[PDB]
RNA sequence: GGACCUGGCGGUGCUUCAUAUCCCUCUAGAGGAGCCUGUUCUGUAAUCGAUAAACCCCGAUCAACCUCACCACCUCUUGCUCAGCCUAUAUACCGCCAUCUUCAGCAAACCCUGAUGAAGGCUACAAAGUAAGCGCAAGUACCCACGUAAAGACGUUAGGUCAAGGUGUAGCCCAUGAGGUGGCAAGAAAUGGGCUACAUUUUCUACCCCAGAAAAACGAUAGCCCUUAUGAAACUUAAGGGUCGAAGGUGGAUUUAGC
């Protein structure tokens, strides 16, 4: 029973200024747990469905760096011990979304990025041609 | 520095030697906590914390920050190594036991009721 | 013998907690990091100073509860913001434990320059994976 | 900033709101060396 | 408050070679190319020579930024290899864990 | 106790309600499947051990409240073991009063069946009571006892494709050290092998791949009946015409007689050669050469 | 002194064995030469630690200055630090490890036997043992279920490290602390390990495998000279070029590694 009455939207403006027009984006998602990479896969992915935004997902290929430190603290070269570190990916490629759609569509799974995942969005911008281009100086 | 400092279980296991090779087959020092005593929100400069190490609200009014006064310090120091002293005198000293037959025989000694049974039996 | 992050058994006595029981070797398999943040995946950068401000984070939560921290920290970061979860005793007072997460959280968000949080999860008593 | 550090550290202690358990150990060996008649020499004596 | 007097030379040295780090180049340049003249050049390597020694970047060494270790310390983490095992083995360290392959 | 049991199990009712809640699905039809992949969601853990990863799940005693057990052979101490044998015993002695890729299952498993725990030689005393069993000519009621304890011990093949131009083809890859292959075998053809575009003996000129290349369809005896081509990339000379071989060989599958499968299959031809690279190992020269020990 | 209990070590045989393992057998090596590198010795005014297996391209995934802890000379005294010390002790320790381990045993807690003595507890057609836990195993990583890693307890060598760091004890405090400038580090010699070779299954060139030449030349990453790169500084580093074409001609007992 104590629902609010009424809500405030947010304000929501409107500029004369054309939108930008994005081709593509790249989100490419590092992490080092693949589960934590799949749900948030399954986040973007029912995220951008909800907002209508054509995407697609796929996996490249893991990177696993390992480097080798001496065991013991005075001299036991003989033996070692050998780190590794996991970098898994998971790319996000969205197509035909505008600027705003793009501004919310990543503040709203930025926001939400787990600890742990890095990401790295690439934004394939369209633009046409400038006006000194069209003809020689 | 402060970055090479340890715990103090680590301290104490560095420094008593508990193991090692001449206590591997015996071939004197104790461990004392230093934390029994320590209040938190107590140190040299007397600072009294609202909340923390005096009563949040005097006179039913939130205290402010406060500082004790030089004389005052001292007597809480006086009052912090009154206390140490005797816990220390407390712990050395011990409730004689009750020698059995002669001083260094085990013989006669009582070892108290035995552990009580599982299936509700007390002894 | 290995002697890096082990706990002995002796006696079948000693209490340990999950993280205690288990070797290194098992991080990957059965006790994740207590700590994540992006600076040790590929491409990214300023790992030596998040290590630093954790190493840094870790000795501090544990003298600024003294005797209350039932396991170790796991200090999380996501943008900008620093979240330490911690579990903790009930031995102290509440207003105590109040008084020190906003103590805590202030100073470290000024130390930082980050919106410091800490969230404490209270034990009755530290939890026994195991004895040994 | 090693000095930030300790020097922030340090007066946590002082002000009572950080337990150096490392800094205690250290003056509880240092006030028993005292006790014990083990003490620094006047410099410059 | 540093680790060693090591260290304390080595954050002196940084200090100092990041103050003359711009003048250092300067002079460097003007002595790296074969356009200026000979004298110039000379002129400019006695000024080089001139700087305090502490200033060169090369004197910088890479110590453990915890235990003041010379060797065996890891650029990314600029730890120590004993310390980094000792953090990694606690698990304190995201990302890294033993390799097994 | 039980009590204990049922009061989890109601605690787990109550979660999987709220889980259900969580995800939007019907309480109803929320079935463990949706719990596992709710948690796994919800809780994502990378640890490679599954049995540590987070789980929302739903040993028992062997007497009630006021003490008399339930197992009339409780006081053996392995009451489902002697039950076990008391039971075959006794299935032994009707059928004495009227008259492969199966195999025994091993002590593991018959100790997970009867939830105990069982010493070797029980295991074989219980084995060689049911090989008697088996040996007295028992019937289907005691067949089925037997294959309760029973454990079971061919290569499928691609179909037929077709292409624009109207041959028949089939089409498959295989794998050898570090490079990949895919072949195309067309159902008719001259012989005519191109690896990558190129005719074979130009791409392979050492003897030993082409031979290796050739020992698909002469083992069958197709050569020439055939057009094969073949992308092949990674690795050397060598570890191509093997990844190449394979390919062919499982493509070929799909043209030659089943007994003609079973015969390359016995022949090699489409194992997958598992031998890789074995990677160095520090303290040691190679994967396996050690450094000269030194005196 | 009597009788027992637990005892072991013995270059003491026999029968089985070892699976890259004890020997032979297999392959490629080391032990012959040069060079590189570590160590020992010599020497220096001029570090230390490592020292059979389990040290010897070890701490160092690294020393021109710094590094550096060494030496010489000079300088400073509440000193970057509510000082400092790479001063003594790994035979006070934590910490991290070697080693058997290329092991499977270690085991608390109970129960029983010997008249309730030091002790002992094995029988599967079973006759007092059960055992939590630890380790093995299992599980996991990598490419499988294989393999390799990882793992590998308790104990053993008073095993290594006070010079990663911390710390007990003891010592220095106008110096055993701090700072600056300059400097070693060579060869009579032995030794370990590595690289390049002693060639014709080779060398040079094209090519990256259907060739043409070379073939007493093969062979230095060494020596000398020069240039370049890095640097404030190259005589001491590296790269390249020129020059030189040496020892060496498949190497003793012995010895390493590989399923
Ligand atoms: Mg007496
Ligand atoms: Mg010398």
């Amino acid at each position: 029973v104590d629902v609010p009455k009424d809500l405030t939207k947010p304000v929501v403006t409107i500029s004369d200024e054309p939108d930008i027009l994005y081709k593509r984006l790249s989100v490419l998602v590092k992490g080092h747990d693949k589960a934590v990479l799949d749900s948030y896969e399954y986040f973007a992915v029912l995220a951008a469905k909800e907002l209508g935004i054509s995407i697609k997902v796929h996996e490249p290929p893991r990177k696993i760096e390992r480097f080798t430190l001496l065991q013991s603290v005075h001299i036991y070269k003989k033996h070692r011990v050998q780190y590794e570190m996991r970098t898994l990916y998971r790319c996000l490629e969205l197509e035909h979304l505008t600027g705003s759609t793009a501004d919310v569509y990543l503040e709203y799974i930025q926001r939400n990025l787990p600890e742990g995942v890095a990401m790295e969005v690439t934004k394939t911008q369209l633009e046409q041609l400038p006006e000194h281009i069209k003809e020689p100086i | 520095s402060f970055f090479t400092k340890l715990t103090a279980d680590e301290l104490w296991k560095g420094a008593l030697a508990e193991t090692g090779a001449g206590a591997k087959k015996g071939r004197k020092k104790k461990r004392k906590d230093l934390n029994r005593g320590q209040i938190i929100g107590e140190g040299r400069y007397g600072f009294l914390w609202p909340g923390l190490n005096v009563p949040l609200m005097k006179n039913g009014a939130v205290q402010t920050i406060a500082q004790r006064s030089k004389e005052e310090q001292e007597k809480v120091e006086a009052d912090m190594i009154q206390q140490r002293e005797e816990w220390d005198r407390k712990k050395k000293m011990k409730v004689k036991r009750e020698r059995g037959w002669s001083g260094n025989s085990w013989g006669g000694i009582s070892l108290g009721p035995p552990d009580p049974g599982p299936c509700g039996e007390t002894y | 013998k290995n002697r890096a992050a082990r706990v002995r058994v002796s006696k079948g006595d000693k209490p340990v907690t999950y993280e205690e029981a288990h070797a290194p070797h098992y991080i990957a398999h059965r006790k994740g990091w207590l700590s994540l943040h992006t600076g040790n995946l590929d491409g990214e950068d300023h790992a030596a100073e998040r290590t630093v401000e954790d190493v840094f984070l870790r000795k501090f939560m544990w003298g600024t509860f003294p005797g209350c921290l039932a396991d170790q920290l796991v200090l999380k970061r996501r943008g900008n913001q620093l979240e330490i979860c911690a579990v903790v005793l009930r031995q102290l007072s509440p207003h105590k434990y109040y008084f020190l997460v906003g103590y805590s959280e202030t100073l470290l968000s000024y130390f930082y320059k980050c919106p410091v949080r800490l969230h404490l999860q209270t034990v009755p008593s530290k939890v026994v994976y195991k004895y040994l | 900033n090693h000095h930030t550090y300790a020097e922030l550290m340090q007066t946590l202690r002082f002000l009572g709101l950080y337990r150096d358990e490392h800094q205690d150990f250290m003056d509880e060996q240092k006030r028993l060396k005292k006790l014990r008649g083990k003490e620094k020499p006047k410099k410059g004596e | 408050h540093y680790v060693d007097w090591r260290m304390w030379r080595d954050v002196k040295r940084r200090k100092m070679a990041y103050e003359y780090a711009d003048e250092r180049l300067r002079i460097n340049s003007l002595r790296k190319n074969t356009i200026l003249p000979k004298i110039l050049q000379d002129v400019a390597d006695e000024e080089i020579a001139a700087l305090p020694r502490d200033s060169c970047p090369v004197r910088i060494r890479n110590r453990c930024v915890m235990t003041s270790r010379p060797r065996g310390v890891k650029r990314r983490w600029r730890l120590s290899r004993i310390v980094f095992r000792h953090l990694a083995d606690h698990g304190q360290l995201s990302g890294i864990q033993r390799a097994t392959w | 106790t039980e009590d204990f049991i049922k009061k989890q199990i109601e605690e787990f009712n109550i979660g999987k309600r709220h889980l259900a809640n969580m995800m939007g699905e019907d309480p109803e039809t929320f079935t463990q499947e949706d719990i596992d992949r709710a948690i796994a969601y919800l809780f994502p853990s990378g640890l490679f051990e599954k049995r540590a990863r987070p789980v929302m799940k739903h040993r028992a005693i062997q007497w009630g409240e006021d003490g008399r057990p339930f197992h009339y052979l409780f006081y053996t101490g392995k009451q489902s073991y002697y039950s076990l044998m008391h039971d075959v015993y006794g299935m032994l002695l009707n059928l004495e009063k009227h008259q492969i890729g199966s195999r025994w299952l091993i002590k593991e498993e018959l100790e997970e069946m009867l939830v105990e725990k069982l010493s070797d030689l029980d295991y074989m005393q219980f084995i060689r009571l049911l090989e008697k069993l088996l040996t007295s000519q028992c019937g289907a009621a005691e067949e089925e006892f037997v294959q309760r304890f029973r454990r079971s011990v061919k290569q499928l093949i691609e179909p037929v494709q077709y292409d624009e131009q109207g041959m028949a083809f089939s089409k498959s890859e295989g794998k050898r050290k570090t490079a990949k292959a895919e072949a195309i075998v067309y159902k008719h053809g001259s012989g005519r092998i191109k690896v990558n575009g190129i005719d074979y003996q130009l791409y392979f000129p050492i003897t030993q791949d082409r031979e290796q290349l050739m020992f698909p369809f002469h083992f069958v005896d197709r050569l020439g009946k055939h057009d094969v081509t073949c992308t092949v990339s990674g690795g050397g000379r060598s570890a191509q015409a093997g990844a190449i071989r394979l390919a062919m060989a499982k493509a070929l599958c799909s043209f030659v007689t089943e007994d003609e499968v079973e015969w390359m299959r016995q022949a090699g031809l489409l194992t997958t050669d598992p031998r890789v690279r074995e990677r160095k190992k520090p303290g040691q020269e190679g994967a396996r050469r050690k450094f000269t020990w030194k005196k």
